[PDB]
């Protein structure tokens, strides 16, 4: 098997820019690489074959390049139809392997998250469960980190974090941290805190509540 | 590099006298040879691989495919 | 256009069977190598099968040999992928594709027929309202939400006030916990206009034929 390594999971590029998107290969393929683009929803379509020959109906700004184990796709003057994920395949030998994919997102001036914390509702406590929720909304960049602290000592046990796509409206990410807990051991503690480390400040932003 | 099987036509020439070529085989692209190829077979008996980068190529795409 | 319609995708129980179909249109189907590729939920792409157009062979990767069986019917212009002994891992979106001709990459891909694969039976959602308890920090905007626990299959579509306050809303992707789906949705409004105004989250989950409204009551 050939490990096809697309090093940047996602990457930030303002509109009208020049973008390079690298795809490295575990072993030598004989520039028998491809490039694919997947619209956030839509089908995927072949962009470049060989290493640099463009497929029919592909814009001129797309140009492939490389040799041996290293290859690049590159897009001059980026257009908003290109905000998508990109994949490199190789077809030099079986089994055919793809890249991890590179997601393309649009750079804005990094903003901090508006953090809101919520205790588990009465309706759910009746059911016999307890989910403490923490919303971290409208921030940039996607890079964010969360600490859950019950009575001042952290817990990474029943946590679940779900991030949104980049907001089409205003280019800001938002995430949701759910702390699922047995309803009895929820009542064995009082202080519930949700910390959030982000690029926008050194020490974290903290939202909390007590039971009383 | 643990040598897998290869294409019969790894390298090619545009430079050949068509007067010599008695025949012409074309084979598709495959899992055992990523690029397609075509094998011109000469009067004396040799076979040669001709370039698909040159405009010897528009008589391929249509030809077999 | 070269077009590739796909079908037969659905929910199947582990250790089951299913036959995917891919209808071809816009080319000499018999003289083209055809393949199947799948996209994991994780997201990544994965080669699954290929078949030589000189009728000949089939090629699969190690992860699905013997379980999967690619096959064509040039008469019908249709490509089948016969799956059996399915697993958790095989849960993915399955594209049929066209290799071929000069350089052997997949030049055309279909829309994609989906294959969700799990043992869970349809379940409507519990819906719990999310409102700020006790501490009266208020401030000049206020954020609220709706937790949607314990449902299947994923397909729920949470809307607010019949999409009245639809700007300043964030619906989060559903994670799968304990065999059932869980998602949430937040909404932000001017602080003044909440406690007085009606604020209802409507959680439609057409799979279980359900719609669960919930007004957000203060504390």
């Amino acid at each position: 098997d050939i490990q096809m390594t697309q090093i940047t999971s996602s990457l930030s590029a303002s509109l009208g820019d020049r973008v390079t998107i690298s795809c490295s290969a575990s072993q030598g393929i004989n520039n028998y690489l491809s490039w694919y683009r997947q619209k956030p929803d839509g089908t995927v379509k072949l962009l470049i074959y060989y290493t640099s020959s463009l497929h029919s109906g592909v814009p001129s700004r797309f140009s492939g390049s490389g040799s041996g184990t290293d290859y690049s796709l590159t897009i001059s003057n980026l257009e908003p139809e290109d905000i998508a994920t990109y994949f490199c395949q190789q077809f030099s030998k079986l089994p055919y392997t793809f890249g991890g994919g590179t997601k393309l997102e649009i750079k804005r001036a990094d903003a901090a998250p508006t953090v809101s914390i919520f205790p588990p509702s009465s309706e759910q406590l009746t059911s016999g469960g307890a989910s403490v929720v923490c919303f971290l909304n409208n921030f940039y960049p996607k890079d964010i980190n969360v600490k859950w602290k019950i009575d001042g000592s952290e817990r990474q046990n029943g946590v679940l974090n779900s991030w949104t796509d980049q907001d089409s409206k205003d280019s800001t990410y938002s995430m949701s941290s759910t702390l699922t807990l047995t309803k009895d051991e929820y009542e064995r503690h009082n202080s519930y805190t949700c910390e959030a480390t982000h690029k926008t400040s050194t020490s974290p932003i903290v939202k909390s509540f007590n039971r009383n | 590099e643990d040598g897998d099987l290869q294409c019969l036509c790894v390298k090619t020439t545009s430079q050949v006298r068509p007067r010599h070529i008695t025949s012409l085989e074309v084979i598709k692209a495959g899992p055992h040879c990523p690029t397609a190829q075509l094998i011109a077979t000469l009067k004396n008996g040799r076979k040669i691989c001709l370039d698909l980068q040159a405009p010897l190529y528009k008589k391929i795409i249509k030809k077999l495919l | 256009e070269v077009k590739l319609v796909e079908s037969g995708g659905g929910l199947v129980k582990p250790g089951g069977s299913l036959k995917l179909s891919c209808a071809a249109s816009g080319f000499a189907f018999s003289r083209y190598d055809m393949s199947w590729v799948r996209q994991t939920p994780e997201k990544r792409l994965e080669w699954v099968a290929t078949i030589t157009s000189g009728d000949n062979y089939t090629y699969y990767p190690d992860s699905v040999k013997g379980r999967f069986t690619i096959s064509r019917d040039n008469a019908r212009n249709t490509l089948y992928l016969q799956m059996s002994r399915l697993r958790s891992e095989d849960t993915a979106l399955y594209y049929c594709t066209r290799q071929g001709l000069l350089y052997y990459a997949m030049d055309y891909w279909g829309q994609g027929t989906s294959v969700n694969v799990s043992s869970a039976k349809t379940t409507p959602p519990s819906v719990y309202p999310l409102a700020p308890g006790c501490g009266d920090t208020t401030g000049s905007s206020v954020t609220l939400g709706c937790l949607v626990k314990g449902y299947f299959p994923e397909s729920v579509t949470v809307t607010w006030n019949s999409g009245s306050l639809s700007s300043s809303v964030h619906t989060f992707p559903a994670l799968l916990q304990s065999g059932l789906y869980t998602m949430s949705s937040s909404v932000t409004v001017p602080s003044s206009t909440w406690p007085s105004q009606t604020v209802t989250c409507s959680v439609a989950h057409p799979a279980s034929s359900t719609t669960v409204d919930k007004k957000l009551e203060p504390s």
